[PDB]
């Protein structure tokens, strides 16, 4: 049980660093531009609801 | 949004990392069960002892 | 239980006091007490005799 | 599996709405920020710095609201925005904290998976009134003979462990936790104590060993270990007893009886000293801010034996104060002494003298409580105190070349044996049922004759003898808790029987 649990944690941190790699992948894109448009309209929706 | 992008992309596109089951076995022990350690035996067998003890033991005084 | 044996034993210890000699009587008493005290400490030491395959 | 759990965690992030209040950091460093803005703001609120740091707010000024960081300086930067959490400091409180080491915030630092919390509570909660209380009618016996007999400990009561640092200072307390295993193993909730060991200011290695020790003695399964290691922030350290207290209150509220060790309370004072000196409050005596007394007093009075109506739930407290230089005239020890309901002075010289426990009984009192100990043990130790006091007086007289008369040496001889009787090795709690015989023997002077060296042998053997024959007798002491005529006679005969052999 102890080594099994340790392995679940080890797997989780390995796959965690892959999430970091996916973050680096997202931030390159001109999705960096295109989602700003999404944020722009989202803030329009938010502040109009105020 | 970014939440969706990160979630979808990460989860889908990265499925696990290698792991070694053999190494897991290495750090644990399967344990096979101990079999018959020692068998009881006849206590102080040989009535050489018995006659000796009856005759010798008499520590009562005069 | 063990207490019947030990009350009767110790009653006999102070009876054996009445008779003379006991230089190796006491070693016999010591042996019976020793191992009797070992088995009770064993029986209190005890784990369940099989794995809890419920939780673990 | 791990993938599904990760998927759940990401899935558990989703959307947000307009954040009320902002303010811009300006001067900042040391761990104390001052932000401009935050016009609406509760005092003691938690405010989220955009760095990631969360910080309570201790100064509200008509200039710049002073938010004490609970994170590293390096993360914070000039002109950052901080958005108010909107919550005065609060702790998750629940049953799941049993069997968990948790940091001040309440996150497991042993990482046995996130806590199962039945509520959240607030870190500052005022002490229960005069109205919700009952007088202490339930003993809690530490299993250290000197403690139980001489300074009886009762649930509710705040009893101060004071003495020179780490002279097994932690170990005295740990022994109590270990003997509370005996009830824990048992049954009846109100006859059980849950135990919260709070560790403030101690190095990670000491703490790690401690949690290991508790797991080793398999006493981890009913403990909460609240930790704030030495590296951790002075603000987190200041907040640490108060957030431990709330976790305790969850027990108290449940009607459960529990005991909270605040080791070292002295380190809370150091923390508040730092906190104040970088909030630039005028510094009090010895640079500890004056309301250190207030801080400690409000904290300690939260533990109580409640009224029957209010479920009786007794949080019991044991503060532990390091005495630097062994002089209690220092401001923080003086303050604590007043607050606490008893004092349990430990002396270094007696440790070296080989009295282990090294508790100096001349300086140790339990100023209240006497229904805080077993009736049987009270009867036997009735003159244990007197004999010891006499031993102390006689021994004092003996110094400087006075040739003692035989009557004084009867006392002296009796007294010496008692001292040997008290000693107990670290991590070796005893059962009270079998502490009553040992004191009976001593007080009834059956050990006075017995040679000084082999007193320890006598103690060990006597216990074995009582286990052998008079195990019926021990059962009765457990069952009736006051020595009857039959028990006194049985015990007298048994003790007599074992004096020789």
């Amino acid at each position: 049980v102890r080594y099994e649990a340790s392995l679940r944690q080890l797997e989780q941190r390995q796959l965690a660093k892959s999430v970091i790699s996916r973050v680096q992948s997202e931030l390159g894109n001109p999705k960096f531009q295109e989602k700003v448009l999404q944020q722009s309209i989202s803030e329009i929706e938010q502040l109009l609801s105020k | 949004n970014v939440i969706q992008d990160l979630y979808l992309r990460e989860l889908k596109d990265t499925k696990l990392a290698p792991s070694t089951l053999q190494d897991a076995e290495g750090n644990v022990k399967p344990w096979n069960p101990p079999q018959k350690p020692n068998l009881p035996e006849l206590e102080l067998q040989g009535p050489e002892a018995l006659k000796a003890y009856t005759e010798q033991n008499v520590e009562t005084a005069h | 239980a063990k207490s019947a044996a030990n009350k009767l034993d110790w009653a006999k210890v102070i009876s054996s006091l009445r008779i003379t000699g006991s230089t190796a009587t006491q070693l016999s008493s010591f042996k019976k007490r020793n191992d009797e005290a070992r088995r009770q400490l064993l029986e209190l030491q005890s784990q369940p005799t099989e794995v809890d395959f419920s939780h673990y | 599996e791990v993938s599904s759990i990760l998927e759940e965690r990401i899935k558990g992030v989703s959307d947000e709405a307009n954040l009320n209040e902002t303010g811009r950091v300006l001067a900042v460093g040391d761990g104390i920020a001052r932000v401009f803005g935050l016009n609406n703001i509760q005092a003691e609120e938690l405010v989220e710095f955009s760095s990631g740091v969360k910080g309570m707010a201790l100064n509200l000024e008509p200039g710049q609201v002073g938010i004490v960081l609970f994170g590293s300086d390096r993360l914070v930067k000039e002109g950052e925005l901080v958005k108010r959490t909107g919550n005065i400091v609060d702790v998750p409180v629940g049953p799941g904290l049993l069997g968990r080491v948790v940091d001040a915030l309440g996150n497991p630092i042993d990482g046995k998976g996130p806590i199962d919390a039945a509520g959240r509570s607030r870190a500052q909660v005022k002490a229960p009134g005069i109205l919700p209380r009952r007088s202490v009618h339930e003993p809690v016996q530490t299993g250290l003979k000197a403690v139980d007999a001489l300074v009886p400990i009762g649930r509710g009561q705040r009893e101060l462990i004071i003495g020179d640092r780490q002279t097994g200072k932690t170990a005295v307390a740990l022994d109590t936790i270990l003997n509370q295993k005996r009830w824990n193993n048992g049954s009846d909730e109100s006859k059980k104590l849950y135990c919260v060991y709070v560790a403030v200011g101690q190095k990670r290695s000491t703490v790690a060993q401690l949690v290991q020790t508790l797991e080793q003695h398999d006493a981890m399964k009913y403990s909460i270990i609240v930790a704030a290691t030495a590296s951790e922030a002075a603000p987190l350290q200041y907040l640490a007893p108060f957030t431990a207290a709330s976790i305790g209150e969850w027990f108290r509220d449940n009607g459960k009886h529990a005991l909270i060790v605040y080791d070292d309370l002295s380190k809370q004072a150091v923390a508040y000293r730092q906190l104040s000196l970088l909030l630039r409050r005028p510094p009090g005596r010895e640079a500890y801010p004056g309301d250190v007394f207030y801080l400690h007093s409000r904290l300690l009075e939260r533990a109580a034996k409640l009224s029957e109506k209010e479920g009786s739930g007794s949080l019991t407290a044991l503060p532990v104060i390091e005495t630097q230089g062994g002089d209690v005239s220092a401001y923080i020890p003086t303050n604590v002494i007043s607050i606490t309901d008893g004092q349990i002075f430990l002396e270094a010289e007696l440790f070296y003298k080989g009295i282990r426990p090294a508790i100096n009984v001349g300086l140790s009192v339990s100023r209240v409580g006497s229904a805080a100990q077993v009736k049987a043990l009270k009867q036997v130790a009735g003159s244990l105190k007197l004999f010891l006091a006499q031993y102390r007086e006689v021994a004092a007289f003996a110094q400087f070349g006075s040739d003692l008369d035989a009557s004084t040496k009867q006392t002296l001889v009796r007294g010496e044996r008692l001292t040997q009787l008290l000693k107990q090795n670290q991590y070796s709690p005893l059962a009270t049922e079998e502490q009553v015989p040992l004191i009976y023997a001593g007080v009834n002077g059956h050990l006075d004759g017995i040679e000084l060296s082999r007193i320890g042998e006598f103690e060990s053997s006597f216990l074995s003898y009582l286990k052998s024959n008079h195990n019926e007798l021990l059962t009765e002491i457990r069952e009736k808790g006051e020595l009857s005529k039959e028990l006194l006679a049985s015990l007298k005969s048994a003790t007599e029987s074992f004096v020789a052999t």
